[PDB]
RNA sequence: UAUCUGGUUGAUCCUGCCAGUAGUCAUAUGCUUGUCUCAAAGAUUAAGCCAUGCAUGUCUAAGUAUAAGCAAUUUAUACAGUGAAACUGCGAAUGGCUCAUUAAAUCAGUUAUCGUUUAUUUGAUAGUUCCUUUACUACAUGGUAUAACUGUGGUAAUUCUAGAGCUAAUACAUGCUUAAAAUCUCGACCCUUUGGAAGAGAUGUAUUUAUUAGAUAAAAAAUCAAUGUCUUCGGACUCUUUGAUGAUUCAUAAUAACUUUUCGAAUCGCAUGGCCUUGUGCUGGCGAUGGUUCAUUCAAAUUUCUGCCCUAUCAACUUUCGAUGGUAGGAUAGUGGCCUACCAUGGUUUCAACGGGUAACGGGGAAUAAGGGUUCGAUUCCGGAGAGGGAGCCUGAGAAACGGC
RNA sequence: UUGGCCGGUCGGAUUUCCAACGGGGCCUUUCCUUCUGGCUAACCUUGAGUCCUUGUGGCUCUUGGCGAACCAGGACUUUUACUUUGAAAAAAUUAGAGUGUUCAAAGCAGGCGUAUUGCUCGAAUAUAUUAGCAUGGAAUAAUAGAAUAGGACGUUUGGUUC
RNA sequence: UCGGCACCUUACGAGAAAUCAAAGUCUUUGGGUUCUGGGGGGAGUAUGGUCGCAAGGCUGAAACUUAAAGGAAUUGACGGA
RNA sequence: GCCCGUCGCUAGUACCGAUUGAAUGGCUUAGUGAGGCCUCAGGAUCUGCUUAGAGAAGGGGGCAACUCCAUCUCAGAGCGGAGAAUUUGGACAAACUUGGUCAUUUAGAGGAACUAAAAGUCGUAACAAGGUUUCCGUAGGUGAACCUGCGGAAGGAUCAU
RNA sequence: GUAACUUCGGGAUAAGGAUUGGCUCUAAGGGUCGGGUACGAUCAACUUAGAACUGGUACGGACAAGGGGAAUCUGACUGU
């Protein structure tokens, strides 16, 4: 993600405290820190050798995962680096002995390393409160075919 | 509400003071000190709960502020001092040391010890850091910061501390094959080493530990603290080596050791 | 202790309710009441109103004693014992009471702080204190300014105070003495150049910014500013300090600066030893109280996940004056629409949102039940909220405190 | 693991005489995500000797020993539901062990000498369910995958960043 | 032979009985699923909403009252059978 | 025998109802807006200094190298600190007024029902083929139970040509 | 912001409540303009929104310009 207008908004965007220095040319041009954000998730490519900012990334933002550790079906990507996510539950009732089928909505900081559509099972990885109703960040995309390329036209 | 609570209600205390239910509202509330609430022992429960030698309060403070009491060495006139597990209290008269440990039901016993091995207490490593113009140091579970360490020295390894200076004698490793005591949980009292350790990335490291009669246990990595060695722990251990015999072997040696 | 019985008919068998029957740590009330143990008790109606009195004050050998207080000091003519008052410190933020508000709110179990504050306790911790050094001031120890007190008063009245005269401190405000080294910056003095040097200053810890280190799969070679220190001047130059975490721009260190420059003991008791320049010289013990930072403890704040009664004669709600999210800022102890500015159009909902009701604080629990359940929980513990109602704030570590304003 | 017979302790240690329950491996076409660097295997292959009196219940400096009997990175992982076991789980209450509160409700005490230099036992245990965490199982019930093959498997090209 | 409208006998079974091859395979109680009812009235009333031109429909209480109302069958008595 | 309704006395219960009815508790638009807090100022005082004018006072080695920290009249151009009343603009915001919307309770002339409920009056609608078989939906008519039309049912008085 | 009622069309500008000047800015909203058998000169207009500053809190500053509501009788309305 080198390319894609990182440069969107009224303030310049940058991470915190990694300098460039224009007088020493060493062939890089362009310093980007990132961590691995523990918990055996890859950190991905995208974030690696990307230009997006994203100071609420688990890998090249200021969050950390700590805590629960969530998986979940992505029902909206309206958002700008949001999502909300469904958390679909069978709750018990004792006396008669039996289910109901509940569900939670989670809304959940999704970084530009990872490109969600709605119907993906993603893990989500809690951390600090990112918004007023944010407290999870997507850590791993597990979609992988979506049973969808017979679906085109043919001859 | 609004600060910090100075009292606490009886049928709040921990239970393993065995306080009786009756015979007052309040429990007598631990200070703040090397040790938790709930984990350890008021010097008031000690002196008149568990060696009777005080029948109220003020007879505590009568001993207590005629210096004869110590903690770690130390003279501790609090009434209510958290003294807690290792912790060495030395009557000077009748020239008593005792050693806080916990009997395998639990509680606190009394644990009467030598004067050479009132000389030291063990202290399991609670973070290993670098101090300021960067100096080592070790904190151990009795709230103890001391400088310089071995670099050997890793979490969850066990000091043992002098107590006149509080130095590092030697220390144990967490490593399979050596002794573990249990200082939390419902195995809490009770002795074994090992069967080995898993991980859990992400929160609460478990460890198997299997005693001298073979039956295993998983117990918290927290509520694990290193005695020392299969044989020869450094410490001395209380009336019942830690074993937890179930209520029916309870029963066949308390029907035993009654009728000679 | 898995039980039924009476009542519809002339009689029968049912469906079905009414009535009986047994409890209630469930209230009230009637009648009666000798003993022992145990003891709930203005919850319900009125979180309605309150006369009076009390419920939070506190002094050790060890902060401050010229009471013109008492007792009658023990080289004791500075003090020395006891000590009202008052200053200072600490507490008054706990306890006790109540259940009005409150329906994902409180609460419960379970997370988190790599998102923060924390008097106290405990443990560790401070040779650097000089502005623009060649413009040092008592450290054998700095300054005034006040209570109590004395005396003159005001007001019907208050735990009201005025003017004047004194005097202290662990109050307030200042202010020094505590090596030696190294490492950097600047620098009067290198001829045919991998050619060198005294001195002068700075360097503790806080604050704030920027920048750097904070590494790491086993071995190797020739090039191009560059003899990158390749000692017989090409006898390849035998080379690695660095902690923790699942994870960090973490701990910590370094550099350049910054600051209505923080702290770095002008304190107190008891004991009075040691030595040689016998000067009351240099030293010197056990404590007490303070003090910076980091831990620890006691907490606190926010937080994750799931779980709450009845109602659809509540089906759409939220979004102007934040609703959902992005960016930046402000504020905060700190995260965060917490607020602000500029954007985008989201967020929730028949798996019941949103609205309404509750004679709803929540839980541990209680009564009763063969089992499954039903009902209750204002009330001994835990958490929350409140102190007639709202709101705002001072002080403090901690209160949006109400026996504070 | 019920025991079961030397009944020799005047109907009281035992053990392959065993059946039946309950586990762990190996082979029968049978994954154990895969390499590394530390184990150097009930030592797959036994230089050398078997003073024990016969047997198929007891051993050594070894011939580089399937360096594979658990510690940390990955060419690393279909998700669950269910169920087992366990941690971590306030006390009080509840169930329940012990104990002549004189009995009992209670309480958590107490008991025993030589009561003159005091001995000693306790204050157990269970339940505490939903949700979360760890763990064994893999029937049952869902889900996933190779069909326009953009499928799988290859220790001995290393190319637009590395 | 399959599918249908039904019928007749029996009662293995079911039911309080009438009756029923479903109204069976139910205290030896679990194949799947929707809707409805909880003594009789007040009452399909009042009120609110909604649909309809209207008549009305759909949704739908409560206060109060009551000890039975009802179902099936038996015997009797009665019938302008 | 049983039985239905109108009408009639008595009591009770709710319902409707003019009254811009009333009372209470929320939420609340707008308006005014106390108070403290932050902030812009302000400077009664209440002071430590210094003075280039008579401050009838050493420039901290010394009454010549423009080079050594040097104080009482009093007016001050030189200051410096502490600081009350007052005050500017904000955010927080009690409270009041006004209007809205929701929740709950209560008064009401009069009206229309229901129940007690068995007794009275008028009839006889139902139960028998109840004397016109009953009942359902619907429409119209009527003192009242009811009657009639249209379609339906048998729970019919027909399981049958 | 907007009630009853309703013939569902209205009632309705219901009722009620805020704002308005000047000055200096800002942000939007156009037309001509072109391609290889990652690019803007140029021209013109008045609408709307926002902001600072300012003033004896004035500002539709003269002029211009609905009073409203709850009901009853009556005729439907517009019209003559
Ligand atoms: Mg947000
Ligand atoms: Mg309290
Ligand atoms: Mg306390
Ligand atoms: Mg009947
Ligand atoms: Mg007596
Ligand atoms: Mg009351
Ligand atoms: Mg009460
Ligand atoms: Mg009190
Ligand atoms: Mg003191
Ligand atoms: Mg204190
Ligand atoms: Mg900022
Ligand atoms: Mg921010
Ligand atoms: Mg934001
Ligand atoms: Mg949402
Ligand atoms: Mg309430
Ligand atoms: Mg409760
Ligand atoms: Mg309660
Ligand atoms: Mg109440
Ligand atoms: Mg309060
Ligand atoms: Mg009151
Ligand atoms: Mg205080
Ligand atoms: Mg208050
Ligand atoms: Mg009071
Ligand atoms: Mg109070
Ligand atoms: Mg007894
Ligand atoms: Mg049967
Ligand atoms: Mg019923
Ligand atoms: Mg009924
Ligand atoms: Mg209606
Ligand atoms: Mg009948
Ligand atoms: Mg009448
Ligand atoms: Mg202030
Ligand atoms: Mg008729
Ligand atoms: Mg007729
Ligand atoms: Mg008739
Ligand atoms: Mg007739
Ligand atoms: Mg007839
Ligand atoms: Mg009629
Ligand atoms: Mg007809
Ligand atoms: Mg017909
Ligand atoms: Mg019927
Ligand atoms: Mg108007
Ligand atoms: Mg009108
Ligand atoms: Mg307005
Ligand atoms: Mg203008
Ligand atoms: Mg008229
Ligand atoms: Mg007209």
């Amino acid at each position: 993600s080198t390319e894609l207008t990182v440069q969107s908004e009224r303030a310049f965007q940058k991470q915190p405290h990694i300098f460039n220095n224009p007088k020493v040319k060493t062939s890089k041009r362009t310093k980007r820190w990132y961590k691995n954000a523990g918990l055996g998730f890859k950190t991905p490519k995208t974030a690696i050798e990307g230009s997006y900012i994203d100071k609420k990334c688990p890998f090249t933002g200021l969050v950390s995962i700590r805590g629960k550790i969530l998986t979940g079906t992505v029902v909206s990507t309206k958002m700008h680096r949001t999502i909300v996510i469904r958390r679909a539950y069978l709750h018990y009732i004792p006396k008669y002995n039996r289910y109901e089928k509940r569900h939670k909505n989670v809304p959940v900081h999704v970084s530009p390393a990872f490109r969600v559509q709605v119907g993906d099972i993603v893990t989500v990885g809690q951390c600090r409160p990112i918004s007023k109703t944010v407290r999870f960040n997507v850590v791993k995309v597990s979609a992988a075919a979506g049973k969808a390329n017979k679906q085109f036209a043919k001859f | 509400a609004r600060g910090p609570k100075k009292h606490l209600k009886r049928l709040a205390a921990p239970h393993h003071w065995l306080l009786d239910k009756l015979s007052g509202c309040y429990a007598p509330r631990p200070s703040a000190g090397p040790h938790k609430l709930r984990e350890s022992l008021p010097l008031i429960v000690f002196l008149r709960n568990r060696l009777k030698y005080a029948l109220n309060g003020r007879e505590v403070k009568a001993i207590l502020m005629q210096r004869h009491v110590k903690v770690d060495g130390k003279v501790r006139t609090d009434t209510t001092y958290p003294a807690g597990f290792m912790d060495v209290i030395t009557l000077d008269a009748t020239n008593e040391n005792f050693r806080l440990v916990y009997d395998v039901k639990g509680r606190f016993a009394v644990h009467r010890i030598t004067d050479e091995e009132a000389s030291y207490k063990l202290g399991k490593v609670k973070k290993v850091q670098l101090g300021k113009k960067g100096v080592p140091y070790v904190v151990t579970h009795d709230g103890r910061t001391i400088r310089y360490p071995d670099p050997n020295i890793k979490v969850n390894d066990t000091v043992k501390i002098d107590l006149a200076s509080g130095k590092i004698t030697d220390f144990i490793k967490f490593d399979a094959g050596k002794l573990v005591y249990v200082t939390g949980g419902r195995n809490l009292g009770r002795i074994g080493t090992i069967v080995h350790k898993e991980r859990h990335d992400g929160g609460f490291d478990l460890v198997h530990i299997k005693d001298s009669l073979d039956n295993t246990f998983v117990t918290r990595l927290n509520n694990v603290f290193v005695i020392g060695e299969q044989g020869k722990p450094y410490i001395s251990l209380p009336k019942g080596k830690g074993i937890k015999l179930s209520i029916a072997e309870e029963r066949d040696r308390r029907r035993a050791q009654q009728g000679l």
